[PDB]
């Protein structure tokens, strides 16, 4: 059970 | 008359900003500072302040207030800004203390500010100290002696060698207050010196001056509200100000210490997209969450930081949610890097530092403060003749 | 009673290496409470302590006037 959630933001 | 703090309801984000960033209330005899707090109404209300000198045990000292001030007490806060271009409208009040009315505070020692609201009614009241410089408090954390309480305790040992104040009866005059980070509730106070080896006192034992280690503060930085920044996943806007859901924390007492740095409680009100972070930050219901299955007692886990005075009001009491077996509660909080921690409380005010839901690891980076009260038996108040800061990145066992 | 370790090693690209020995003997000595109770009247039961910690902690491992500022 690989319960991992990537998050984050990117602006340019 | 043990006058104590009084938590408000509308007012939130009460702090003592000095030199920009927030601080703890411990102030120098002429250092300027403010009392930035924020009303959650567009009502440009009128908040009259006050100041009162106080004793060691916070009984209001019998000095006339023409003596520890020069100016006035009850005069409404002139300076205040309204929440500009935000979802939660609020009125940012602010007052520098070397201001027009009370043009300075002219006596060291304890104090208590009151923010009574437009008639006489104390909305809130915070405590601070204006310490004078006459001693040399040489302190340093160091690991305890007792092998049982050594992996999760931080003894504190130091001296007071002043070459300015010859102590009259140091066993009965020189009382000392020890603060863990900036907290006033867990202070280890009312301690007599051991030795007095000369003109300098020396406090060395490991019975009284021994703080629980306590693990590091958690945090979350919602610089921008709709982001997915540091452990704030699932931010959802729904017919209200934004909601910042935090990842379910886990009890760390049953684990090993992991190097995890913080700024010891202090928050940093801030946003991107904002010119002045004070009046342009936006409140946001953040949903905290604790997953502590080992925790089973009859005490209540309160949320705590520096943003809410380490207070223990019912608007910070975690709540067991049987649907998940996970504590949880929403707490409206201004944006920016914010620390906090889950401090159990007995049921009313007793904190129960031991058996805390986070841990007590001896090596955590706490910044202990030491204030040296003093009262010659001709004086009319308890001075504060020097503080010595010494944090626990130097546990010299 | 506990005993120490702590070998260290630092390598640049200074190159030092430190290693010592801890030491800790934190004992309640109930004998001393008994002895102090064998004295002109001192009827106490407060404990006693004998922390004797200590360590050793050994250790093992220009251009005064480079002529660039002259003739400014």
């Amino acid at each position: 059970t690989i319960d991992v959630k990537p998050t984050g933001s990117v602006e340019m | 008359i043990q006058t104590e703090v009084v938590p408000p309801y509308n007012i939130k984000t009460v702090t003592f900003v000095q030199n920009g960033n927030n601080v703890v209330p411990i102030f120098e005899l002429n250092s300027t500072f403010e009392f930035q707090f924020d009303d959650l109404f567009g009502n440009e209300a009128n908040y009259y302040f006050e100041i009162t000198h106080c004793d060691y045990n916070w009984k209001p000292s019998d000095i006339p207030k023409t003596d520890y001030l020069r100016g006035f007490d009850g005069q409404r806060i002139m300076d205040y800004s309204n929440s500009f271009n935000t979802l939660q409208v609020y009125s940012h009040y602010r007052l520098p203390f070397p201001n027009q009315f009370t043009t300075q505070i002219r006596l060291s020692g304890n104090y208590i500010l009151k923010i009574l609201n437009e008639d006489k009614e104390v909305v809130l009241s915070r405590k601070f100290i204006v310490y004078e410089e006459h001693c040399t408090v040489g302190a340093q954390v160091k690991r305890t002696r007792n092998l049982s309480n050594i992996n999760y305790k931080q003894n504190l040992d130091f001296t007071i060698a002043s070459n300015d104040i010859t102590f009259q009866t140091p066993t009965q005059n020189v009382k000392v207050l020890l603060l863990q980070n900036g907290n006033f509730n867990t202070a280890i106070k009312n301690i007599p010196p051991q030795y007095t080896i000369g003109n300098q006192l020396v406090y060395k034992y490991d019975a009284e001056t021994q703080f629980w280690g306590g693990n590091e503060f958690l945090y979350f930085e919602n610089k921008d509200i709709r982001a997915a920044n540091n452990n704030v996943g699932r931010i959802g806007s729904n017919n209200d100000i934004y909601n910042a859901y935090l990842y379910t924390n886990a009890a760390r007492g049953n684990q090993i210490y992991t190097n995890y740095q913080d700024v010891n409680g202090n928050f940093v009100v801030k946003n991107i997209n904002g010119a002045d972070n004070s009046i342009e930050a936006d409140y946001a219901w953040v949903y905290f969450t604790l997953s502590a299955p080992a925790f089973r007692m009859n005490k209540d886990i309160y949320i705590t930081g520096i943003f809410n005075n380490y207070s223990l009001s019912p608007e910070y009491k975690m709540d067991y949610n049987t649907d998940k077996a996970v504590f949880e509660k929403a707490v409206m909080i201004k944006q920016g890097f914010t620390n906090y921690q889950y401090t159990v409380a007995d049921k009313k005010g007793n904190i129960d530092l031991e058996n805390a839901i986070d841990g007590n690891f001896y090596q955590t980076e706490n910044e202990y403060t030491i204030l040296v009260y003093y009262k010659e038996s001709i004086d009319r108040y308890q001075r504060v003749i020097g503080k010595g800061n010494a944090n626990s990145i130097n546990i010299v066992n | 009673f506990v005993i120490g370790g702590t070998y260290l090693k630092m390598t640049e690209r200074v190159n030092n290496t430190i290693f010592g020995f801890n030491g800790n003997y934190s004992t309640e000595v109930p004998f001393l409470t008994r002895l102090a109770n064998k004295l002109p009247n001192i009827d106490t039961d407060v404990p006693s302590n004998l922390s004797i910690r200590g360590e050793v902690a050994f250790l093992r491992p220009i251009y005064v006037d480079d002529f660039e500022g002259s003739q400014s």
